[PDB]
C-alpha cells in the first residue's frame, strides 16, 4: 500500500500508489557528448543535490484561488542547490514535483497541477512593464485573483486568464494532473529540462512555473477544519554545471 | 563495536559490598554487648538493594569475608601482657537454635559450622551454597504467608538465608578489649530472570515497597529550550 | 594463597584425620545376620496402632483393642481419625511416627492394614470410608456412602487392607505444621450389625496396624521432640 | 479479513489480522517429568477451563486514569475454573488476554496494555500495611489516580508511579502493547506460568497484573459519543492441579 | 503529572514555529537520564554508541 523513498539518505518521504506523469514522454538525463555548445566538461553534483526539498504548506480555504511558483528560483535558499546556483555559470537539471492534500472524506473540491514552460506574463498597464519583484518572491506562493488588478508594475492577475492572455480551461495541453479529493490525494509530476540551448544562467532564466488552480470549490460543514493543507515537495534530477578548472 | 565483557550478570553483580559494621566488648557489661549479630539480607544497604531489584528472580551462592579488628578498653586495671584474642565466628541455618546470650549452649551446636580465629592471620572467609526449597530467590513477592489472604503482605519464607554470631572465645579477666567487625558480602555463579524498570522513589523500609509520590524527571525550562548557548567568537565571528 | 574459610572448625565438615594408632590390625568382620543400610526399612514394618487411647486405657493394654459390639448398632460409628503420622497422638508414637519425626520434612503415602479378632462362626460387614485432605468427615452412614468407601465383609474375608494415598500441593510435608482439617480422615461405620450362632461370643475386636508404603522422602534431619531432659545421666 | 475462534465450543469471538506478543518468548505448555517437587500426578482439567471469559466492559473517558486486574483473582467467580480453584490445593496455568476497544475514526487515543508479572504494591500511610481488599476486588477494575491518595490502607495509585515505585514511562520493559485509535484497534498478549516453584495455591498468590494506561488522552466533538467501550477476555491456556486419589 | 510524555500539537495556524527540540546527551540531559537507556548507562563511567528515536502521533 505505502511506499518509503530516501534521497540524499538526509530526506524520507511517504507515498501511497498513485499514477505518475512522466514530462513529455522524455526521462530526466545527464548531458550526452551528442550535443555542446562549450568545451569543459560539466561537473556532476549529485551527493546533496538530490534531495527531497519541502516547501512550505499553504491553505486551500473556500474563497481561494490559486497559486504559482516560479523554477528555479523557489530554490534559491534551499540548501546546497542555492550554494551551486551562486557559485556557477551554467546550469542545467529537471525536476520531481510531489503535491500532497490532506482533507477527510466529508471536504470537496478539484485541484488541477500544471507546470507551464516558459509562462511569460503581462502587466497590469497594457503601456508600463513587469519588474523583477512582482513575478515571484524567493519560496512563498504568488497569489491569483478573482477580480482585475490594478497596480503598474504587477502582475495581471485574473485567474481565468491565467496571467498568460490564454484560457485558464485550455491550460491541460501542458503536463497536469487532477487532484480530485473524492478519489485522489496527491500527484506528482517528472519535468526534464526543455530549453532551446544546453546550458544556461540559473538567476536569468525562469525555466518553468507551477501552478495549482482550483476549479471546484472547497465545501463542507460548520463543525470541521476551515482550510485544507497542500504541501509541495521538489527533488532535482540530473543536475549539471560548467567546469572550474584549466584545460 | 566495541566490547561488552564488562556489563554481564557476572560483572555486574559480584563486587564485594560491605553489608554491616558492628562492635561487642570482651568483658563485663550488658550480655548483648558482648556478641554480634546479623541476618542475612539484601534489603538493608539501598545501593546494593537497588542493583539486586533489576530482577525478579536471582540464584547464587553467598561469599561472606569477615574483618575483626581490636584495642584495648580505657579504665583501671588495664591488662600488661595479653597473650593473643581469639574469635568465633557461627552460621546458623534457618531453622537452627540461635544463641540468646553469650556462653550460651547453642554456640556448641553440631549443626552450626564455626570458625575459630586468631588475631593476625589472613581475614576468615565462608561460602554457603544456593540454600533454599524453591528454584530462586525472589526480589519481589505480591501475595500473602497464609491462604486466607491475610497476614503479612510481601513476605515469602523460602529466601531465609540464617545468621551470623560472632562473639569471643577467651575469658578475660584483667580490663575490657573491645572488638569491631565488618561483614564483606559477595555474590557469585549468579543467574537472574524476569528485569524490572529500576527504582525512581527513595526507600523508605527495608520491608515494604512503600513510596512517596516522586516527579518522573527533572524540571526543564521551556519545551523547545535547548541546554545553554554559546557566545559569539571568533568561530562564530 | 589463604582464603577466608581457612583455619575454622565447621562441625559438619568432612576432611581426612590423622590415625592416632597406626601400626595396629583391627579384627576383620563376620557376617552378622540382619544388617540394616536404611532407616525406612525400620518404617517399612507393620506395627500395631493405639486407636482407642481414651485416657483410661492409656496406662493398660486396651489401648489398641478397637471394640466391636453386638446387640442392635443401627448406623453409629465404630471409629474414626485424622492421617497425619508424626503428629496425630494416634500415630505419633508407632514406628513410622516415630522415624518420621526425626525428620523435618517428609512425604509419601500409608498403608493401613485391619485384622478381625472374632469368633469363626462371626458374621457382618463395616463401611470404610476415607475422606480427601479439604473435606469433612462424614456425619452419617449415606455420606460416607456417596464418598471413597469400601464394604469390608467379616465373613469371606478376615484382613482388610487400604492404602491412603499423598495428594499435597507441594512436595514435603512437615511434623512441626497447624494444618489440621487438611491432612485427610478414615472411618469405619455400621453397615449392618454382628451375627452369631448360639455359643459363640456376642462382641469382637478389630486390630490395626499402619505402616509405610513404597514410595517416602525424608529432609532435613533434626532433635526428635520425645526426649525433653537436657541433664546429662550422672 | 476477519477470524473467528471457538473453545470450549461454548464461546465464540471475532478478530481482525493483528499482532500478537507471545510473552517472554515461550509457548505455555504442560508440566513435563522434568521438573517437579511432588509425588501425585497432576490431573488436567482442559474441557471447561480453555475458554473464553469476558469480563465486563469499561469505559474510557476524557479523565480517565486507568486500571490494573490482578490474576488469577480475576476468575475467581468465572463458572468451572473458580470451582477449581476452590476444590484443588496446588494449581499452574497460563493466559491469553484479548483487550479490544470500539471506537470510530473521529475520536483519537493512545493506550498501554502491559502484563507485570509479581507487581507488589505499595501504600498511601508509609508506616501501615495494606489489606487484601484495597489490592483487587474479584472482577472490578480498580482505578489509578490523577493525584496523591491519602488513605490508610489504600493502595497509592498515583498514575505516573504506577503503584510500585518505579516511573510509568518505564513499564515498557514488561509484556505489552500499544493500542493507537488511530492505527490498531486491539491487543493479544499470550503469558505463561513464571514462578520460582511448578506450583502455587490460587487465592495466596497473586501471579500478575494487567495494567491498562492512557497515554493520550480521549478527545472527540461535542456530537459523538462521550466514551469508548474496552473489552477484555481471558481464556485459560494449559491449567493443572494436584491430585485428589491415593497411589 | 502524566503531561510530562505527550508532546503537545496545535492546531489553528502556527507558521513556522518550533514544535519541540533537545540535546543528545543520555545519562546527563535531564530528559534522557530517568529513561531506562540513561539509567543503565549511568551506572559506567564510559560509554559509546548510536541511539534510536521513534515518533508516534497521537
Amino acid at each position: 500500500r505505502v511506499r518509503s523513498i530516501t534521497l540524499g539518505n538526509s530526506t524520507i518521504t511517504t507515498q501511497e500508489c498513485a499514477n505518475v506523469v512522466v514530462g513529455y514522454g522524455v526521462w530526466p538525463s545527464y548531458l550526452q557528448d551528442n550535443e555542446a555548445t562549450a568545451e569543459d566538461q560539466p561537473t556532476q553534483p549529485d551527493v546533496a543535490t538530490c534531495r527531497f526539498y519541502t516547501l512550505d504548506s499553504i491553505q486551500w480555504q473556500k474563497e481561494s484561488d490559486g497559486w504559482w511558483w516560479k523554477f528555479p528560483e523557489a530554490l534559491k535558499n534551499m540548501g546546497l542547490f542555492g550554494q551551486n546556483m551562486e557559485y556557477h555559470y551554467l546550469g542545467r537539471s529537471g525536476y520531481t514535483i510531489h503535491v500532497q492534500c490532506n482533507a477527510s472524506k466529508f471536504h470537496q473540491g478539484c485541484l488541477l497541477v500544471v507546470c507551464v514552460p516558459e509562462a511569460e506574463m503581462g502587466c497590469s498597464d497594457v503601456e508600463r512593464e513587469v519588474v523583477a519583484a512582482s513575478l515571484s518572491s524567493e519560496d512563498t506562493a504568488k497569489s491569483f485573483s478573482r477580480t482585475e488588478s490594478n497596480g503598474q508594475h504587477t502582475v495581471q492577475t485574473v485567474v481565468y486568464n491565467a496571467g498568460m492572455g490564454v484560457g485558464v480551461g485550455n491550460l491541460t495541453i501542458f503536463p497536469h494532473q487532477w487532484i480530485n479529493l473524492r478519489t485522489n490525494n496527491s500527484a506528482t509530476i517528472v519535468m526534464p529540462y526543455i530549453n532551446s540551448v544546453p546550458m544556461d544562467n540559473m538567476f536569468r532564466h525562469y525555466n518553468f512555473t507551477l501552478m495549482i488552480i482550483p476549479f471546484a470549490k472547497l465545501e463542507y460543514t460548520e463543525q470541521a477544519s476551515n482550510y485544507v493543507p497542500i504541501t509541495v515537495t521538489v527533488a532535482p534530477m540530473c543536475a549539471e554545471y560548467n567546469g572550474l578548472r584549466l584545460a | 563495536y566495541h566490547s561488552r565483557t564488562e556489563s554481564s550478570i557476572e560483572n555486574f553483580l559480584c563486587r564485594a559490598a560491605c553489608v554491616y559494621i558492628a562492635t561487642y566488648a570482651s568483658a563485663g557489661g550488658t550480655p548483648t554487648e558482648r556478641y554480634a549479630s546479623w541476618r542475612i539480607n539484601t534489603r538493608q544497604m539501598v545501593q546494593l538493594r537497588r542493583k539486586f531489584e533489576l530482577f525478579t528472580y536471582l540464584r547464587f551462592d553467598m561469599e561472606i569475608t569477615f574483618v575483626i579488628t581490636s584495642t584495648q578498653d580505657p579504665g583501671t586495671q588495664l591488662a600488661q601482657d595479653m597473650p593473643v584474642l581469639t574469635h568465633q565466628i557461627m552460621y546458623i541455618p534457618p531453622g537452627g537454635p540461635v544463641p540468646n546470650s553469650a556462653t550460651d549452649f547453642a554456640w556448641q551446636s553440631s549443626t552450626n559450622p564455626s570458625i575459630f580465629w586468631t588475631e593476625g592471620c589472613a581475614p576468615a572467609r565462608m561460602s554457603v551454597p544456593f540454600i533454599s526449597i524453591g528454584n530462586a530467590y525472589s526480589n519481589f513477592y505480591d501475595g500473602w504467608s497464609h491462604f486466607t489472604q491475610e497476614g503479612v503482605y510481601g513476605f515469602n519464607s523460602l529466601n531465609n538465608m540464617g545468621h551470623i554470631y560472632v562473639r569471643h572465645v577467651n575469658e578475660q579477666s584483667l580490663g575490657v578489649s573491645t572488638s569491631t567487625l565488618r561483614v564483606y558480602f559477595k555474590p557469585k555463579h549468579v543467574r537472574a530472570w524476569v528485569p524490572r524498570p529500576p527504582r525512581l522513589s527513595p526507600y523508605v523500609k527495608s520491608s515494604n515497597v512503600n513510596f512517596k509520590p516522586t516527579a518522573v524527571t527533572t524540571e526543564r525550562k521551556d519545551i523547545n529550550d535547548v541546554g545553554t548557548l554559546r557566545p559569539v567568537g571568533y568561530t562564530n565571528h | 594463597m589463604l582464603t577466608p574459610g581457612s583455619n575454622q572448625f565447621l562441625t559438619s565438615d568432612d576432611f581426612q584425620s590423622p590415625s592416632a594408632m597406626p601400626q595396629f590390625d583391627v579384627t576383620p568382620e563376620m557376617k552378622i545376620p540382619g544388617e540394616v543400610h536404611n532407616l525406612m526399612e525400620i518404617a517399612e514394618v507393620d506395627s500395631v496402632v493405639p486407636v482407642n487411647n481414651t485416657k483410661e486405657n492409656i496406662n493398660s493394654m486396651e489401648a489398641y483393642r478397637i471394640p466391636v459390639t453386638g446387640g442392635d448398632q443401627l448406623h453409629t460409628q465404630v471409629f474414626g481419625f485424622q492421617m497425619q503420622p508424626g503428629l496425630n497422638s494416634v500415630f505419633k508414637r508407632t514406628l513410622l511416627g516415630e522415624i518420621l519425626n526425626y525428620y523435618a520434612h517428609w512425604s509419601g503415602s500409608v498403608k493401613l492394614t485391619f485384622v478381625f479378632c472374632g469368633s469363626a462362626m462371626a458374621t457382618g460387614k463395616f463401611l470404610l470410608a476415607y475422606s480427601p485432605p479439604g473435606a469433612s468427615p462424614p456425619q452419617n452412614r449415606k455420606q460416607a456412602m456417596l464418598g471413597t468407601h469400601v464394604i469390608w465383609d467379616v465373613g469371606l474375608q478376615s484382613s482388610c487392607v487400604l492404602c491412603i494415598p499423598w495428594i499435597s500441593q507441594t512436595h514435603y510435608r512437615l511434623v512441626q505444621q497447624d494444618e489440621y482439617t487438611s491432612a485427610g480422615y478414615v472411618t469405619c461405620w455400621y453397615q449392618t450389625g454382628l451375627i452369631v450362632p448360639p455359643g459363640a461370643p456376642p462382641s469382637c475386636t478389630i486390630l490395626c496396624f499402619a505402616s509405610a508404603c513404597n514410595d517416602f522422602s525424608v529432609r532435613n534431619l533434626r532433635d526428635t521432640p520425645f526426649i525433653e531432659q537436657t541433664q546429662l545421666l550422672q
